[PDB]
């Protein structure tokens, strides 16, 4: 479950943190929120190499286009150099992305399918949690939210995802992209990550046999030991 | 798809049948009899599944039997050769018997019978069922003379079953050979 | 998916739907199927949606490199924008499945091209596509007029994607629409509550 | 199958400054046990290891392209390579074969160079890496490796419980993988020394 | 089309000398999606077992339905209860009865035989019958598989005497073992049916477990 | 692994205790050799609930058969009760690899029945994934003047080296001895105990 | 299992005074809005409905099989109707069937009844005969657009309760292609089954 | 195939067009789709001709069974067709693969009952069938009045078969009418010429 | 698929292999050399289509050849078998040797290498390829001794020859059967 949702200052991406290998929780911690740009982030479902390397790839590409040309990464530039790569892939990079930023164009999110689609919505919600998040964005999103109720809804339903699909679980991680004076538009685009923004305490394991009860003896056939040189 | 060879004579029958059963790539047994004596003077060299041949062997052998006991006359190796082909092409028609065999006879002349799964019954002066058929004939077509003694009869079934032996890829391990005559059905070894 | 564009005297009218389907799931119920390739140049897209943005993106490529040896930037760009789709289509027509109305104004006036999801470039001066359409045919065929104005042309276009919203379900949402005449393009939204009619039209 | 072509079961795994990656010693050509000596575990270097778990010519041939890169680096930096710097190297060589991936898991082990920090590092053939605190798994025993560690991982694990659980938390999913096993081997990464200890599973 | 949903969730018992401890996660979820959060796919069968079921739903309902017939027919023609060692054959016999369009369940038939002595059964869908002190089932059983190993070293030694341990450890283990495959598992979670049968009797507890 | 044997002795019949559907061993104790009459044996390799039902059910016709009638039914007998009923499912997709062991009227039998219907007389069967392996260690250190504990070293090694070659052969090896005096169950060894780790080589 | 003419999501979930279904009462051909103004919900007693999301057909060949069903057991017991603990038992097993004779019925039946006990029963059968009684149940897209709208207020007030349902079927009409039509809600209480009027849940459109 | 059956104030009206098509072919362009069940059941039927046929003809059976054990032969006839259809495409639904628009008069009035090829029976005032139908929802949806009379609602459903037939190439021919009230049934065709509009309505 | 078969030894390696080549059912030829010589020092037994066997087998050798003469240094046990798996594993990648080898070898020190189609290099005291690795392990598993002398190791490849032969259904006409050691490559006959 990865959403995305416009306030009126900025953007909140959020994602849950579960990976699986098929029905396995591979990793509970997984980071699919990536920094893109100091002003865009993408979250990302599907493939997680995908969405890990998709994301490097267009964060360098946008890195060289500010170092070189000076200029700050478009929201919709790198919606666009997404939705290219993953056109050119005819949709084998199963990278489901939300990009959200904010550029001289304000606040935007972005989705760009697999297939290399891509479309600009005030509030999207990918992955297998995406309906289970979207209802919670299309029941609470409206124009001109605050940056404080578009965290609580974002995480809301990224937690909706967690709860309700299977491919959703662990925390929520957020980033909130604003203006580092929401009076300016013209002040610096910063971005606030909120590393387990929310950790579900009935998520948590409740219980461990500390005294873990062990009956498998270890023998040793042969041990070698060298200097860590 | 096992070797099984049939070599009529003008007064007996060599059938030769692969003796070795497997299980897949594993060769399970070197002494598997696949020549079921239904009769005193019929050998039914069968080749298929092991479990279909014992199967249809079973009842055909049955039957057999029961057409001995039943009616005090025995079947003749064309009337058992027939009801045997009557059998297959039941069971193609609903189940096939996935078991080609060679009926060897001796119902006071020799008889040798190929019978192929569907139900194909020919008399044959030598014959042979399985992939040994590709093997087989040309031997028996280039060394089979009209009036064979028991003896060349046992020498070109030797010569066939050698051929199998030395040029056929899936090559039995050996043959369990009958000799089908006047005197019965009698496992001879081809030496 | 439902576009219909509708060359009018004064100008196109190219309304659709704004409703993407993944299945049964509505991955967009906002979007914006008519792509504006030029500021008088618009892509009415049916199909996938990233083939269709793909042909979109591909066709402003081919306008500007069409601009890189003339000066008329003007002319002939409604035809070549569709001569354009049209060749990509055939060209990827194992890969792309997309149909373009590709309408707007240039020099030559007010034109609408549909190139079919086959590759077919036509000019029309009613075109429409995808699934919601077909409901909407005779509805066309009995309310269409070639002397519809923009204005005419627009009431009758927002209520024929109106009623292929109501009756496909692959068609949703609001009515996105684009009057291009020679002064440039203006896009309206209908939203279900300005649309002329709703789900109550079925069976009543 | 490929990937249980070579059954394989690698199991790092997070101790008090010092890291286990424990593997399978099995070669098996799917059901068969061809060899019991079989290395899935490689010193990348002095405190980076990398257990690969999965196909035993894609295990040589991902450890082979990965010291090519490693040697290459360390020979232009003069410097090893660090844990973090070979994950990235790692998740790079598997992701260039994104569309025709190896059919490896690797399990990076290593300690931090300042710290001495276990790092741990799992990913999927293509390169999409964990960074568990606790244990790295990979092979046809993942599942088993995941509940036995999930369970069994306490924190701060001293080089002699760290084997302990690496050892026991290895037999444990190999002997419950039909296709991985055949004896295990530990390697003990601590600040100082690195503890290669042969452990005996079950040859079944 | 499959008629099985493969629905999931995770099931452990472990026998003991005198008790029978199966916990099993009570979530019924299918691809990527959770129909109940509290489906006990644990059941009193009589006063001497009880039966654990994963996998497919509809085949657990079929499959409990004709035990719970089978064995009021039992105790309708006996006049005594089935033990746990005839529950146990029967349930072979109706998993293989459906051998051909099988109950894509695994069923551990726990409970407590004549002699007072905890018996646990393990199946597969087609009926085969493992007389065992501990068992896994379901999506997360090659997750708990391995820890019951480890809790008993049966697997690492299987000559050696099964090393039971105490109701309260078994359930000890039954509970971590359950917490960990649902820490790993996407289809066990939602709630642990923590059943244990004893001279006593069927005693369940339900425990909280992660619902994502 | 499944392995039974006629030696001058008796027959030994050493089986595997592994069940293992795909790559995961679901059981280490599961019991493969079947008793189905007081002399004679089942050996259980293939589908695990066909073998076992199948065995079960084998046994309760052959206690008809000795109710019903005097006479014994010998292993002849009830190996063909067995063939015949599998091939009464032939096309179901039964799995069953079993060798009916034991001691009739007429001495120790053998016979290897499987769903396909086949029955095959013999002194010496392994059946199962690492049946291979079994036979290598079986066809080489066999020998018909082996000692009681001898034939048991040889099909538990059999049964052992299969194992340790065979992903899907392992557990503890149940040896059981036929004899004209009822069928002995000699022990159930751990193969984890047998290997030697002193050797290298394997 | 095909659904040619399906009935759109269904979001039943328990109050203090009874079970709150909701529903469109469109039935969609393919991606179609075909029919309208047909419930998706069946009362069966007077304190048991039934509703179905799916294959509408379906739908109507399980509520006539429930209906000779309710009909002979209540020549049985004088009139008497099943409880909804019954009524759901023989729908599971109904399905059940038929997913095990290769004829499924491809329609998620929920069964929303008051048992005599007074007990709200609300369980779900799925095409596959996979049953299970749950507080609140989503079917179709009222199962996957249904985040924790129902599951933070079931069994609280009429009133939040409803509008959970209500965020759960905005979501619905918002992103369900098949969605179409206002929402019918149907309160099964113990003072029998109400028709609430349809509401008309409308996605926020100023997204656009 | 276009199918319009509309229960009217004083009765139905079963449109239909005429074309049977065998692929490109249209083997039976005078096809009658509307078969007559009883004097006042009338079966309007898309889908295999042969399926379609079938269903009436067992549905014909089905009455008259309905009528073997009773004197009132007029009640629940429609409704009892269209219980019959149903049952019969859903216990053929692996063969059959047909929709009948049931509609007529009988003691309980006008009725139009619509069973679609799932087998899903309603009542409706307003049926549409067939693959020509879909062209003409929007018409239909914009165009039906629940006050039309059987002369409205037959002047209604002609144009909107017609739009149905121009647009679908499966629809074609003439419009089969079919007017039941409590009298009986009426039959009318309009061929193309007597049609309200022709192919010149498309683009115009 | 065919039988190859190898037992390193304390200072040499018997490499046999089914020394009978067939043209799918018929045997074409019975002395076949399946274990190519790439050097003075290694053989190759291989198992697999005998055209992309013999494909592989030139490439190697002329690559053992190559690297002995560009660089006047011949290649070890340890770098050929390596070199070998480098082949099948950009092979694999782009168009797989379908060959499953066992490269014997002595290069002072005797080396006997697993090398599967794909590319898996293992070093093994005793192993097969083809179906024989069902057959022999076991087989050298009960009576491989470490320290075997070489008439002890030309017992043992019999042994697990005979097993093939005996065990296994497609069991070869025969095996050349190589010893390499100090001396090189010699056809052995294990008699
Ligand atoms: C909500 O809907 C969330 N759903 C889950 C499944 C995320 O956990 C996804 C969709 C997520 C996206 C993501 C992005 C960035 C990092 C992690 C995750 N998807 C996954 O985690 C995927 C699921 C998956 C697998 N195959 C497909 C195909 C199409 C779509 C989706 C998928 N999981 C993976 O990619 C696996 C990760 C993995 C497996 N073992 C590991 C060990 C260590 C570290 C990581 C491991 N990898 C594979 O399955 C291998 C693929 C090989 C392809 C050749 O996120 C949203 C938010
Ligand atoms: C020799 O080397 C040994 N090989 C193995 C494979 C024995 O483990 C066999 C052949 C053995 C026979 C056997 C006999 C009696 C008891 C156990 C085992 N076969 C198995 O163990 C099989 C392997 C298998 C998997 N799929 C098929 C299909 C056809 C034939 C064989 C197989 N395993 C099983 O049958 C499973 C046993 C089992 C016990 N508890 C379980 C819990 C969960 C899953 C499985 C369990 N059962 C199934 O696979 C049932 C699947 C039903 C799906 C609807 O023995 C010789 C000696």
């Amino acid at each position: 479950t990865i959403a995305a949702a416009i306030f009126d200052g900025g953007v909140v991406l959020g994602a849950d943190t579960r990976a699986t290998a098929g029905p396995i929780v591979a990793v509970k911690d997984e980071m699919k929120l990536h920094y893109i740009s100091d002003n865009i982030w993408v979250c990302g479902a599907g493939i997680a190499a995908d969405n890990d390397n998709i994301n490097a790839v267009i964060s360098a590409k946008l890195r060289l286009f500010q170092m070189n040309t000076g200029l700050q990464p478009r929201v919709d530039q790198c919606t666009n150099i997404l939705a290219s790569r993953l056109f050119q892939y005819m949709g084998y990079i199963q990278a489901a992305l939300i990009v959200g930023g904010i550029d001289f164009q304000g606040p935007q999110v972005y989705q760009v399918a697999p297939h290399g689609s891509f479309s600009k919505q005030p509030f999207i919600a990918q992955g297998s949690g995406s309906l289970a998040a979207i209802s919670v964005l299309e029941n609470r999103w409206h124009n001109k939210m605050n940056e404080h109720d578009c965290m609580e809804m974002v995480a809301d339903a990224i937690y909706a995802g967690i709860t309700n699909d299977l491919g959703s679980g662990s925390h929520v991680n957020l980033c909130v992209i604003k203006r580092e004076n929401p009076e300016d538009k013209q002040s610096k685009v910063i971005y606030t990550f909120y590393k387990d923004y929310r950790v579900p305490h009935e998520n948590d394991r409740n219980f461990r046999l500390e005294p873990q009860i062990n009956n498998i003896d270890v023998e040793v056939i042969k041990t070698t030991e060298r200097p860590l040189t | 798809m096992l070797s099984i060879v049939g070599l009529q004579g003008p007064d007996w029958v060599l059938i030769a049948a692969d003796s070795s059963v497997s299980s897949s790539i594993i060769c399970m047994s070197e002494n598997y009899d696949r020549i079921a004596q239904l009769d005193d003077r019929h050998a039914l060299a069968m080749s298929g599944e092991t479990g279909d041949c014992l199967q249809l062997s079973e009842y055909l052998q049955g039957n057999v039997a029961l057409y001995k006991f039943r009616n005090g006359v025995e079947l003749s190796s064309d009337a058992l050769a027939h009801f045997i082909r009557h059998t297959m092409a039941k069971a193609v028609r609903k189940s096939p018997y996935e078991v080609n065999m060679l009926l060897s006879g001796y119902d006071g002349k020799p008889h040798l019978y190929f019978m192929d799964y569907l139900g194909t019954l020919q008399s044959i002066p030598y014959g042979a069922q399985g992939y040994c058929q590709y093997f087989v004939m040309s031997v028996f077509d280039k060394h089979y003379k009209e009036g064979l003694t028991l003896e060349d009869g046992k020498e070109l079934m030797k010569l066939a079953l050698n051929q199998i032996k030395q040029r056929f890829t899936v090559a039995p391990h050996g043959f369990i050979v009958k000799l089908v005559d006047k005197n019965g059905i009698t496992k001879i070894d081809l030496e | 998916t439902t576009l219909l564009a509708i060359q009018c005297t004064d100008g196109v009218v190219m309304a659709s739907d704004s409703r993407t389907s993944s299945g049964s799931f509505i991955p967009n119920r906002a979007t914006n199927k008519i792509t504006e390739i030029q500021p008088k140049i618009f892509a009415a897209r049916c199909g996938n949606a990233a083939d269709t943005q793909f042909l979109a993106r591909a066709v402003k490529n081919y306008l500007n490199a069409l601009n890189i040896t003339r000066e008329n930037t003007d002319d002939s760009t409604i035809l070549v924008a569709s001569n354009v789709i049209r060749s990509l289509i055939v060209r990827y027509r194992q890969y792309l499945s997309a149909g373009v109305i590709v309408g707007g104004w240039d020099s030559a006036g007010p034109q609408v091209y549909s190139i079919e999801v086959s590759g077919m470039a036509i000019k029309k001066k009613i075109a429409s596509n995808g699934s919601g359409s077909t409901y909407i045919q005779a509805y066309i065929d009995q309310n269409y007029r070639e002397d519809m104005t923009m204005e005419e042309a627009t009431k009758f276009a927002i209520a024929a994607v109106t009623g292929a919203i109501i009756r496909d379900g692959s068609s949703g949402g609001v009515v996105n629409i684009v009057q291009i005449n020679a002064d440039g393009a203006k896009r309206m939204t209908v939203r279900p509550a300005q649309q002329p009619f709703n789900y109550d039209i079925v069976k009543g | 199958d490929i990937s249980t072509y070579n059954g394989s079961c690698v199991l790092a795994m997070a101790g008090d400054h010092c890291v286990a990656i424990a593997s399978d010693r099995r070669l098996g050509v799917n059901m068969l046990t061809v060899s019991k000596d079989f290395k899935r575990i490689f010193q990348i270097n002095d405190r980076i290891y990398l257990g690969l778990a999965g196909l035993a010519t894609d295990v040589l041939t991902v450890r082979e392209q990965l010291r090519f890169d490693v040697n290459l680096l360390e020979l232009r930096e003069e410097r090893p390579i660090d844990p973090k710097k070979f994950m990235n190297l790692v998740k790079s060589t598997l992701y260039e074969k994104r569309f025709s991936p190896f059919f490896v898991t690797p399990v990076i082990a290593g300690l931090l160079p300042e710290t001495n920090e276990p790092y741990l590092a799992a990913s999927d053939s293509i390169g999409a890496f964990a960074f568990p605190k606790d244990f790295a798994v990979a092979g046809t025993c993942e599942e088993s490796l995941y509940g036995i560690c999930e369970s069994a991982w306490r924190p701060n694990m001293n080089p002699d419980e760290l084997f302990e659980c690496t050892a026991k938390c290895l037999i444990a999913a190999v002997e419950r993988d039909s296709i991985s096993g055949w004896g295990g081997i530990v390697y003990i990464i601590t600040q100082d020394k690195v503890i290669i200890k042969e452990i005996k599973t079950r040859m079944d | 089309w499959s008629p099985y949903e493969m629905h999931g969730g995770t099931a452990i018992g472990i026998c003991g000398d005198d008790y029978v401890v199966i916990g099993a996660d009570t979530r019924l979820s299918v691809d990527y999606s959770i129909d109940s959060r509290h489906k006990a796919r644990i059941f009193k069968m009589n006063s001497n077992c009880m039966i654990s079921a994963t996998g497919f739903d509809g085949d657990i309902d079929a499959f409990i339905t004709r035990m719970r017939s089978i064995l009021l027919n039992y105790e309708n023609q006996h006049f005594h209860e089935m033990s746990v060692e005839s529950v146990a054959r029967c349930v072979s016999n109706t998993l293989y009865s459906k051998r051909f369009f099988p109950y894509y369940i695994n069923i551990l038939v726990g409970g407590i035989n004549s002699e007072g002595k905890g018996k646990l059964y393990g199946y597969d869908p087609v009926g085969t019958i493992e007389d065992l002190h501990y068992d896994s089932n379901g999506s997360g059983s090659s997750l708990a598989a391995p820890l019951l190993d480890s809790a008993f070293g049966t697997i690492h030694h299987n000559t050696r005497p099964f090393p039971a341990v105490s109701l309260q450890d078994a359930k000890n283990i039954v509970r971590d073992a359950i917490c960990s495959v649902t820490e790993r598992d996407i289809y066990t979670g939602d709630a642990l049916q923590l059943c244990v049968f004893t001279k006593d009797g069927f005693a369940q507890e339900e425990f909280p477990l992660p619902r994502h | 692994t499944t392995l039974s044997f006629i030696y001058n002795g008796g027959i030994v019949v050493a089986v595997d205790s592994r069940a293992t559907g795909g790559q995961f061993i679901f059981s280490q104790t599961v019991m493969k050799i079947l008793p189905l009459a007081p002399n004679m044996i089942g050996t259980m390799a293939g589908g695990a609930a066909d073998c076992q039902y199948w065995l079960r059910n084998l046994s309760r016709l052959i206690q008809l058969h000795k109710f019903r009638y005097q006479q014994p039914l010998t292993v002849a007998a009830a190996s063909k009760i067995l063939v015949n009923e599998l091939y009464r499912y032939k096309g179901y997709n039964l799995s069953i690899g079993s060798m009916i062991c034991g001691y009739d009227n007429t001495g120790p039998h053998i016979f290897y029945i499987d769903n396909h219907g086949s029955r095959i007389a013999g002194k010496r069967f392994s059946v199962g994934s690492g049946s291979t392996h079994a036979y290598g260690v079986l066809d080489t250190c066999y020998r018909e003047d082996m000692t009681k504990e001898e034939a048991c070293e040889l099909g538990r090694r059999a049964i052992y080296h299969a194992t340790y070659r065979d992903s899907g052969s392992g557990g503890r090896v149940s040896v059981v001895h036929i004899t004209q005096n009822g069928v002995e169950w000699i022990d159930k060894t751990d193969v984890f105990d047998m290997h030697d780790f002193s050797k290298t080589t394997f | 299992m095909q659904v040619i003419t399906a009935s759109g999501a269904i979001v039943a979930a328990k109050y203090d005074g009874g079970i709150l279904l909701a529903s469109d009462l469109s039935i969609t051909y393919g991606s179609m809005f075909r029919h309208n103004n047909v419930s998706h919900f069946v009362e069966v007693a007077p304190n048991i409905i039934i509703g179905a999301s799916g294959e509408f057909a379906d739908f109507q060949t399980l509520i006539e099989v429930i209906k000779s069903v309710i009909l002979q057991q209540q020549c049985k017991h004088n009139g008497e109707y099943l409880t909804a603990s019954e009524v759901h038992n023989y729908i599971k097993r109904y399905m059940y069937q038929c997913r095990s004779n290769m004829k499924p019925l491809s329609c998620k039946v929920i069964v929303a009844g008051i048992n005599p006990d007074g007990s709200k029963f609300l369980a779900c059968t799925d095409p596959y005969g996979a049953s299970w009684e749950s507080d609140h149940i989503g079917t179709g897209f009222g199962k996957y657009l249904q985040g924790l709208q129902i599951a933070d207020v079931v069994n609280g007030s009429f009133d939040d309760v409803k509008k959970g349902i209500t965020e759960v079927f905005r979501a619905v009409n918002a992103r369900n292609t098949t969605a179409n039509g206002k929402i019918e809600f149907i309160t099964v209480t113990p003072q029998g089954i109400n028709h609430l009027a349809p509401e008309q849940i409308d996605p926020n459109w100023e997204v656009v």
